[PDB]
């Protein structure tokens, strides 16, 4: 009873019994701060059962600093009791609850136990408990710029699946009797060492097909090998391998052992000596705080930063730590221990929500066990920091500016952003500047651009929004949304709905970008994102761009002059099938879901087009005729759909539905193995229906089968949308109907002037007139995969499953159906909370000013085994012209309107280079080969003019600036690169 | 005997080659005169692939036969 | 973009194919009909097809749409114009030229693959009867390849 219309992104990353072992698991969380409330809604927005809070402590101011469900109104009033009120609305499936003490044995009722803001022997105590009772138990601290997270899930942790990967699977050449295994030609497996597979469908060794999976020795990229054969048989003859996954046992120490001997994770090796200083720096900073009545060091204080570096020194020596302390790190430690950044409280709750999510379902690979995190190289140096300006102010940035200064909170509250999308990175990156006082100040500004509307499965990773506002615009209610929770930003903020492309730079002009600060992407497209990068380039604005998918994510910064663009490297591709493969010869479900939806296409949406552009264009048919690639093709389809297949009723739908069923299922199928016969050979000799080819088999029409009759139904329904009819479900009609039909006869054909057009013609004429049918127009099919009340995604998983039984393919449900046609991205909120947590981490660079290349990180970063990297930006590759260092990127040539001769003139006696070639947008204004007549024509004119005539459409009002690429030879003819020109109008 | 191998862009190589001769040493003469490695050289005679290990007698190769040079593709 | 498109047609230029001419539709770079002569020794002998050829805004990220204009009676053409290549599909590269497109182009037309075809019937007459296909694609190159 998963609620499928609200789980649908995330059932795609997990899936259906990851989650149904999730909804009975309880989850309690001890700590109600930043950490705290940003797990607790990281977790309510999984799906858990039940999520219980407990905290106790009264409200105080600096605790806004992280905290999104506080306001001024609630000090001195306990976090948790304020704080569920606006919890439980994030989830109707998952109440949420609030225990006022903790006792031991209550901890019996809860599957996993989150502990954050508690001290170190409360953390000892509730350990030595939860692990001798197989509790999993997570530890999290957030200190300034460092994060530790401790996991702990028992000594018999079982996990299934150890990279959330699917099984590796291929296609067999030839099997040996040594066991070894060979792919086909240029292909490869992709498996390791010690990986199990089984074999199916060998001819020539049976015995490989019973299942039972064996160990591989991975002999090349090509080949590998099992081991010996030899009862089984002498060489096998193709068939198929796939992956066993088998569950793993991983065993865990608890809290008490693992503090003499930990076992950490290193996030990056070229900083390996710190996590040992870690490890010793938090138990220092507990037993400070137990030494001081729970007060952690004073922000930039020197007694309080030498009595820590004592405590941190009594403590390694304590320990016999053989490591040499840092006084460096532990000092800065110990100044920013009162820090609360809500970066890294949305990157440790996504980390830890992650954790908890593994724990409940026993998936992926966990942390194994300690995790110590530090971004230090975000540290301000444009501003002068001290104990006196970081001092608290009684304000709700306390907590921020104990670690960055007034001064920089200034800065931060003058900032001009673009945000672009409104998605659920959108949300995060609002709520992260929200939280920062991000354009606070006097002159700030936030603008927020989306033209997309909240739909039901959105609201599962976007929690500013609300079942109340499903169906509206997502950039005014995030911006009310956030507005609510920081009341300072009403009228800072600026919402539109205009779609961020070429048709909207009369909107979003030179006079918008010219007061701007930085540039945020939350697209989900290629083509916009590039469409951004260049326009940051060409007004050289900072951009943060970021990526999901599923459990992976990428975050990347683009500063100007200093690193290249985001569009000069293109590494994902996609993946098209080859033609022949899935016109004729199947092999996979995929092949089938491509081939329906090309059907679905071109039986609903291509000829309702053609037959409504023949009714509107006066001149469609001669238009037609002289550029449509099959006019003969258009013809009948207009003929087909107008007179001779025009249904009257659902009666002749059901009919036109079985007789589509007949053509494409049973009478294609006879044609392809007439001229094919199961039993021909290629031109080696070796039989033709062999390896990759499957022999198909037509179909018989039978009304009892399920698969038949939901195809029937859906093409029907399909069919009396396009012609505006009543369609009903009930099986009576259909079962009466399909009784009285007569099958064509179908014998397949062997084959064995210029009429063409006389035939055209004939059929043509034959079209009525156009005026006689006015205001007769027909509905086209627009794809839509998320309603279920339209028979889209039913009719492609009906023909999938049929022309999988044709081929004998394993048929896909209707849920794998729908991932694969609709091209849904799998996405999840952990995800997104990291990626937002990583760009603003690179936000407070990019507000410093930092000039090195080197501090500024690309991250990346993989959730299902606990993979973090971080590397430097490639730097903008340089060049040489006309003996000057010339930037490839972000460098441009700046004109007046001049004519073009004036422009050739210009580049051969300044630049002393032979312009070839001059285009501006899709058009070629100027090239060394166009005949003599043509240049002089165009010569004499200005550039505005030349565009003006070249692209028959005037220059608009906002229109300010023209890029011009152009390309030209040096005086010996070789080839150089220049960076475009950028005409000022 | 002499043979003729027309490539991919109208150009006609002339050989010098005996009926014995293998398809090996063929495509290494090819090699030799065009730079194109054996691996990529698809040679045909009246609609029969020249493969590696045979001689040219083994495909009835005559006086001044005609071959093509392709690339391979398969697909 | 803009810049490849612009080198490819100058080493094109540049470079006689001598049997190929590509060059954009009026003054847009992203449709190009190019054209092919029909190889000597082939049925298509003295013959001129025509290709549409139209540049993905993401090129050369993604492949070019190449479909054959000219009608022709070939194993791995249907009758759509649509041409069966890997090069289009999946093996598309950075690193590809319409150069070599048309190179490969040229070499199939010289040398059919029906052993995986897209014509199903007329990859079974080459194999049965190469007579009737030798004849079938000389009708065809004259009546459409031809003026
Ligand atoms: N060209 C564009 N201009 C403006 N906003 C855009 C553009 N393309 C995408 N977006 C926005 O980017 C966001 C993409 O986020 P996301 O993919 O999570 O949302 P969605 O597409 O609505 O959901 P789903 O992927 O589940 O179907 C959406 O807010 C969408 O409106
Ligand atoms: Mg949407
Ligand atoms: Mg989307």
């Amino acid at each position: 009873t998963i609620d499928e219309g609200l789980y649908s992104r995330q059932l795609y990353v997990l899936g259906h019994e990851a989650m149904k072992q999730m909804s009975q698991s309880n989850v309690l969380i001890i700590g109600c701060k930043g950490l705290g409330v940003e797990i607790a809604k990281n977790v309510c927005l999984a799906g858990v059962k039940s999520v219980t809070l407990y905290d106790p402590q009264p409200t105080r101011i600096e605790d806004l600093s992280s905290q999104y469900f506080l306001t001024e109104d609630d000090i001195g009033v306990p976090r948790a009791k304020v704080t569920v009120s606006k919890l439980a609305e994030l989830n109707q499936y998952v109440p949420v609850s609030v225990v006022d003490e903790l006792s031991t044995e209550y901890l019996k009722n809860f599957k996993c136990v989150v502990v954050t803001e508690t001290s170190l022997t409360k953390q000892l105590e509730i350990n030595d408990f939860t692990h001798k009772n197989h509790i999993a138990y997570i530890a999290a601290d957030s200190r300034g710029l460092f994060g530790s997270i401790f996991c702990d899930f028992g000594e018999n942790f079982i996990c299934t699946d150890t990279d959330g990967n699917e099984p590796l699977t291929g296609m067999i050449a030839s099997i040996t009797d040594d066991g070894v295994v060979t792919m086909l030609e240029e292909t490869r497996h992709g498996l390791e060492n010690g990986d199990f597979v089984k074999f199916t469908e060998v001819k020539g060794m049976p015995g490989l097909n019973d299942g039972t999976p064996r160990k591989v020795e991975v002999k090349g990229p090509y080949t590998f090998s099992i081991g010996s054969v030899k009862d089984l048989g002498s060489a096998g003859y193709n068939g198929v391998f796939t992956q066993v996954k088998v569950p793993t046992k991983i065993s865990f120490k608890s809290l008490r052992e693992s503090l003499k001997d930990p076992e950490y994770v290193y996030p990056d090796f070229g900083k390996m000596m710190r996590p040992p200083q870690y490890h010793i720096a938090f138990q220092a900073l507990s037993a400070f705080a137990d030494a001081h009545e729970g007060s952690l060091p004073r922000p930039r204080n020197d007694i309080d930063a030498a009595e820590f570096f004592e405590f941190c020194k009594k403590i390694a020596s304590t320990l016999q730590f053989d490591v040499e302390l840092d006084e460096k790190l532990i000092k800065e430690i110990s100044y920013q221990a009162r820090g609360d950044l809500v970066a890294m409280s949305a990157f440790l709750g996504g980390a830890v929500a992650q954790e908890v999510l593994k724990a409940t379902t026993s998936k992926f690979y966990p942390l194994k066990q300690y995790f110590y995190f530090d971004s230090l190289e975000s540290l301000p140096s444009s501003v002068t920091i001290s104990e006196e300006t970081c001092k608290p102010r009684g304000c709700r940035y306390d907590g921020q500016i104990a670690v960055f200064g007034s001064e920089f909170q200034e800065k931060i509250a003058s900032l001009s952003t673009f945000l672009v999308g409104a998605g659920a990175i959108g949300c995060e990156m609002l709520k992260n500047w929200a939280m920062m006082g991000v354009a606070t100040g006097e002159s700030g500004h936030i603008s927020v651009t989306d033209m997309d509307s909240i739909e039901k499965s959105n609201l599962n990773r976007q929690f500013l929004f609300r079942p109340r506002d499903v169906g509206k615009l997502k950039s005014e209610c995030a911006s009310t949304a956030v507005s609510i929770m920081n009341p300072s930003l009403t009228g800072k903020i600026t919402s539109y709905q205009e779609r961020v492309g070429p048709e909207s730079e009369g909107i979003f002009g030179d006079e918008f970008f010219e007061k701007l600060s930085l540039v945020t992407n939350a697209l989900d497209n290629v083509e916009a994102r590039m469409y951004v990068d260049r326009r940051c380039v060409f007004f050289e604005k900072p951009l943060l761009e970021s990526g999901t998918l599923g459990t992976k994510g990428n975050t990347q910064v683009v500063v100007p002059h200093l690193t290249e663009s985001y569009g000069s490297s293109q590494d994902p591709p996609e993946k098209s099938f080859p033609i022949c493969t899935l016109k004729n010869f199947p092999n996979r479900i995929e092949h089938t879901i491509a081939w329906a939806r090309d059907l679905f296409e071109g039986l609903f949406k291509q000829p309702i087009d053609n037959v409504n552009m023949y009714l509107s264009s006066p001149n469609f048919l001669e238009t037609s005729l002289k550029t449509s690639s099959n006019p003969r093709e258009v013809l009948e389809n207009i003929r087909d759909y107008l007179v001779t297949e025009k249904p009257l009723s659902f009666e002749e739908c059901i009919m036109w539905a079985r007789l589509q069923f007949d053509k494409f299922f049973n009478n294609n199928i006879q044609q392809l193995l007439f001229n094919f016969p199961k039993d021909s050979v290629t031109s080696t000799g070796q039989p033709f229906w062999s390896g990759p080819k499957r022999a198909p088999t037509p179909l018989s029409f039978d009304i009892h089968n399920r698969e038949h009759f939901d195809f029937i139904v859906a093409a029907a329904s399909l069919y009396a949308f396009n012609y505006g009819l009543k369609s009903e479900t009930d099986p009576a009609i259909y079962e009466r109907v399909l009784a009285g039909y007569n099958p064509p006869p179908f014998a397949p054909k062997s084959g064995i002037a210029n009429k063409d057009k006389q035939e055209l013609k004939s059929i043509a004429d034959s079209l009525p007139p156009p005026s006689s049918l006015v205001g007769f127009r027909l509905t086209p099919a627009e794809f839509e995969k998320d309603d279920d009340s339209n028979h889209h995604i039913d009719f492609i998983t009906a023909a999938s499953n049929l022309r999988a039984m044709n081929y004998d393919i394993t048929p896909a449900d209707r849920f794998k159906t729908k991932f694969v046609a609709g091209k849904i991205v799998p996405a999840m909120c952990t995800s997104t909370a990291v990626v937002s947590g990583l760009v603003c981490l690179e936000l407070v660079k990019l507000v410093d000013g930092k000039k090195k290349i080197e501090e500024y990180k690309n991250g990346f970063f993989n959730l299902a085994i606990g993979l973090f990297t971080f590397s430097d930006p490639i730097a903008s590759p340089k060049m040489k012209v006309n003996g000057k260092e010339i930037d490839k990127i972000w460098d441009r040539y700046n004109l007046p309107d001049c004519t073009l001769q004036e422009l050739i003139d210009y580049f051969q006696k300044e630049e002393g280079l032979e312009v070839t070639m001059l285009s501006s947008g899709v058009s070629l204004l100027y090239a060394n080969f166009q005949p003599p007549k043509k240049l002089a024509e165009r010569l004499p004119l200005k550039i505005s003019e030349l565009v003006e005539q070249i692209t028959k459409k005037k220059l608009e009002p906002f229109r300010k600036h023209l890029v011009l690429e152009i390309c030209c030879d040096d005086a010996n003819g070789e080839d150089v690169e220049v960076p475009f020109i950028c005409i000022k109008l | 005997m002499q043979i003729f191998v027309k490539t991919l862009t109208g150009k006609t190589i002339t050989l010098e080659v005996e009926s014995s001769d293998t398809i090996d040493n063929v495509k290494s003469k090819i090699q030799d005169k065009e730079g194109i490695p054996p691996d990529q050289q698809r040679l045909i005679f009246a609609g029969k692939q020249l493969e590696d290990g045979r001689t040219l007698s083994d495909y009835n190769i005559q006086k001044e036969s005609t071959l093509h040079l392709v690339l391979r593709l398969r697909g | 973009a803009l810049k490849r498109i612009n080198r490819e047609l100058a080493d094109l230029g540049k470079d006689p194919p001598s049997s190929s001419s590509a060059g954009p539709v009026g003054d847009d770079l992203f449709h190009w009909q190019a054209t092919i002569m029909g190889p000597a020794d082939s049925p298509y002998a003295g013959g001129v097809f025509f290709l549409s050829i139209h540049f993905p805004t993401d090129y050369p990220f993604k492949p070019p749409k190449v479909n054959f204009t000219t009608r022709i009676y070939h194993p791995n053409i249907n009758s759509n114009g649509s041409i069966c290549l890997d090069i289009l599909r999946d093996q598309w590269s950075p690193a590809l030229t319409i150069s070599k497109v048309l190179l490969s182009i040229s070499s199939l037309l010289t040398d059919p693959n029906p052993d995986d075809p897209l014509v199903p019937e007329i990859a079974h007459v080459y194999k049965t009867d190469r007579s009737r296909y030798e004849l079938s694609a000389r009708e065809w190159t004259r009546k459409y390849a031809i003026g």
